[PDB]
RNA sequence: AGCCAGGAUGUUGGCUUAGAAGCAGCCAUCAUUUAAAGAAAGCGUAAUAGCUCACUGGUCGAGUCGGCCUGCGCGGAAGAU
């Protein structure tokens, strides 16, 4: 759902730090897209978009730069 | 009890009331915020 | 929209201001244009609760005497040294 | 309610004789009797009563609040009677029901009796659970507090008397 | 809520039964986030792509507000009963997605009954979809 | 701590303090502690409140003094004699006149600003206010 | 106002840290879901946890809410024939 599968973002659970901080995870355009996309099981609704672009906006809020 | 001339509340759960000549503060959990105006 | 009623001030000086705001009551003077000045008195309560919006000293405003609705400006304000309170709000015509 | 604006309701079988600022209840749980402040003029002229104060007073309404709570206490403990309860946390903690005397053995050297108002009935299935029944709920807990304060709950170990919905605090001494 | 607010549920109340308002009842258990997504997916896959399980309880809202049937719908009023309206149609597979929902662990309140459309009694007749 | 470089003279008379305060307007920031009674205030009050207020908020936001002693106020020694001459400087104090604005502040939420004014009174010995901005 | 019920996830995230996890202490408080979640305010847990609180809804039936101007009072206020 939400635990298991966003601790996968970009090789280790979450190690990066919000505004410059020590930062070990990045983003791809697509890679927090698909694990929101390809799931019809954790969705509250149809929009996939709606929450895919909520974790593309907060990977960088983390420290996962776009 | 703690015994001052200033009173006040320390934590929100804590009421003050006043009695026969007196002002004093109860804590219905933490016994040590019991204060007493003397 | 501001809209404030006046009186026309019977006796000037510092004793009768003195007692205007011991009656909770502040003078003013209006002047301005080609017109002589007039010495009017407010209520302070009104003049106070007005006076906090911006628009109150950014916009026009109008007073009312004796039946006569001018429309004046709001320029210098004395506000009481120490207390919330204003005395002898200043009105320019036009 | 803001000041004993809600009524109380009177059940039958209550006989209420009410006479100036003096009113008796009389019902199957005993009898009572309360002469009230200058603050009254509760009247009863339906199948209940509803109160009211005196003119002529700065206070008054929180004097009527007051005995509109003192009287709908006293009509429901005179028509059913309220009870209480006490347990004694402890080893070596007997109590015993010796009639109108109750016995209190609580680790001490001299053993302690305790008298108890003419109102009030109590029992102990056991030598640690005491339940007392009485009209006067006042009455009931100044009895309560009587009994309890032979022995207090010590937060550092639990043990003492205490009522049946007390919650006592073990929260540490020095990790031994 | 606010005034603003409670005029725009008084207006989507005599909105709703216009286009039809298939309506249920929720329990507060069941409407709790660990156990409320799978009915509010159930709800929204069946019918559309909207879903509306959020509780209007009033008094008012049953003398003005969601009474505009043809007689029977303010004994969901009072006496804490939940509201669950669904706007596509009268005669949908929401009350039969309620009636599912009772089997897994939902026995609230009223029965998942509302609105009384179909003549729906305690047991659903054969009107909805099977 | 604040002091004069240099003046004209070093020692001068005791005075009065009749009259308002000149400084009763907000204008160097958005929040101001005001005194709203008469005494004076030493420039070792001022470091103590300036540091309440440094503490009761940090890098967040300006602070400006509006005020300064620039009043030397001596004493004599112990077990000393009267005449004899003035005695040497000891610290410097400034007048304040009711209305009078201290400490002005710029940049912070206006809870925050309360809180650090209040804790500034709490350490000047003078009884004080808050005052807003003026739209003036 | 009481009462009832709700109040997730990454996250026990990553630096120091047998440990740091919402609370020696913190560097950092971000995001979707719903009416509701604040790297969580409290206690305390080595520390997790746990509940309430922030916030939301429902039962109860007309006053209540937190700011200013002031008047009279309250405690600070303990000495020796
Ligand atoms: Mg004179
Ligand atoms: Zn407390």
């Amino acid at each position: 759902p939400a635990a298991v599968l966003l601790k996968k973002a970009a090789g280790i659970k979450s190690g990066s730090g919000k505004p410059n901080k020590d930062k070990v995870g990045k983003i791809s355009r697509a890679q927090l897209q698909e694990i929101a996309q390809t799931k019809a099981a954790d969705m509250t609704g149809a929009d996939i978009e709606a929450m895919t672009r909520s974790i593309e906006g907060t990977a960088r809020s983390m420290g996962l730069v776009v | 009890m703690k015994v001052r001339a200033s009173v006040k509340k320390l934590c929100r759960n804590c009421k003050i009331v006043k009695r026969d000549g007196v002002i004093r503060v109860i804590c219905s959990a933490e016994p040590k915020h019991k204060q007493r105006q003397g | 929209m501001f809209t404030i009623n006046a009186e026309v001030r019977k006796e000037q000086g510092k004793g009768a201001s003195r007692r205007l705001r011991a009656a909770n009551k502040f003078p003013a003077i209006i002047y301005g244009g080609k017109e002589a000045p007039l010495a009017i008195e407010l209520d302070h309560d009104k003049v106070m609760n007005m006076q906090a919006k911006a628009e109150f000293y950014s916009e026009v405003l109008t007073i009312v005497v004796d039946g006569k609705e001018i429309k004046v400006k709001a320029q210098d304000v004395q506000r009481h040294p120490y207390k919330p309170k204003l005395q002898h709000i200043d009105f320019v015509r036009a | 309610s803001r000041v004993a604006k809600a009524p109380v309701v009177v059940p039958a079988g209550v006989d209420v004789k009410i006479n100036g600022q003096v009113i008796t209840i009389k019902g199957k749980n005993g009898e009572l009797t309360r002469t009230l402040n200058d603050a009254v003029e509760v009247k009863h002229a339906d199948n209940t009563l509803t109160f009211g104060p005196r003119d002529g007073y700065a206070d008054g309404w929180a004097q009527a609040g007051t005995a509109r709570a003192l009287l709908n206490s006293m009509v429901i403990g005179v028509t059913e009677g309220f009870t209480k309860k006490l347990q004694l946390v402890g080893v070596g903690y007997r109590a015993a029901v010796k009639g109108n005397v109750i016995n209190l053995s609580l680790g001490f050297s001299h053993p302690v009796d305790h008298q108890l108002p003419a109102g009030i009935t109590a029992e102990c299935p056991t030598q640690t659970e005491i339940v007392l029944k009485g009209a006067d709920k006042q009455v009931i807990g100044q009895v309560a507090a009587d009994l309890r304060a032979y022995r207090r709950p010590e937060p550092y170990k639990g043990k003492g008397v205490r009522y049946a919905d007390e919650v006592v605090r073990t929260k540490e001494a020095k990790k031994k | 809520a606010l005034n603003l607010q409670d005029k725009q549920a008084i207006v989507a109340e005599v909105s709703e039964v216009a286009k039809g308002a298939l309506s249920a009842v929720v329990a507060d258990s069941r409407g709790v986030t660990v156990d409320k997504m799978t009915e509010l997916r159930k709800a929204g896959r069946e019918a559309g792509v909207y879903m509306r399980v959020v509780r209007n309880t009033l008094l008012r809202r049953a003398v003005e507000g969601t009474p505009f049937e043809c007689l029977k719908d303010a004994f969901v009023g009072p006496t804490l009963i939940a509201y669950s309206m669904e706007h596509p149609g009268a005669a949908a597979r929401l009350f039969k997605e309620f009636a599912k929902a009772n089997a897994k662990f939902e026995v609230k309140a009223a029965a998942f009954e509302g609105e009384l459309i179909p003549a729906s009694q305690i047991d659903r007749l054969a009107t909805l979809p099977t | 701590m604040l002091q004069p470089k240099r003046t004209k003279f070093r020692k001068m008379h005791k005075g009065r303090n009749r009259g308002l305060a000149q400084g009763t307007d907000v204008s160097f920031g958005s929040f101001g502690l005001k005194a709203v009674g008469r005494g004076r205030l030493t420039a070792r009050q001022i470091e103590a409140a300036r540091r309440a207020m440094t503490r009761a908020v940090k890098r967040q936001g300006k602070i400006w003094i509006r005020v300064f002693p620039d009043k030397p106020i001596t004493e004599k020694p112990l077990a000393v004699r009267m005449g004899k001459g003035k005695g040497n400087v000891e610290y410097w104090v400034a007048l304040i006149q009711p209305g009078k604005v201290l400490y002005e502040m710029d940049g912070v939420p206006e809870e925050l600003a309360r809180e650090a004014f209040k804790l500034a009174a709490a350490k000047l010995p003078i009884k004080t206010t808050f005052v807003t901005k003026t739209v003036m």
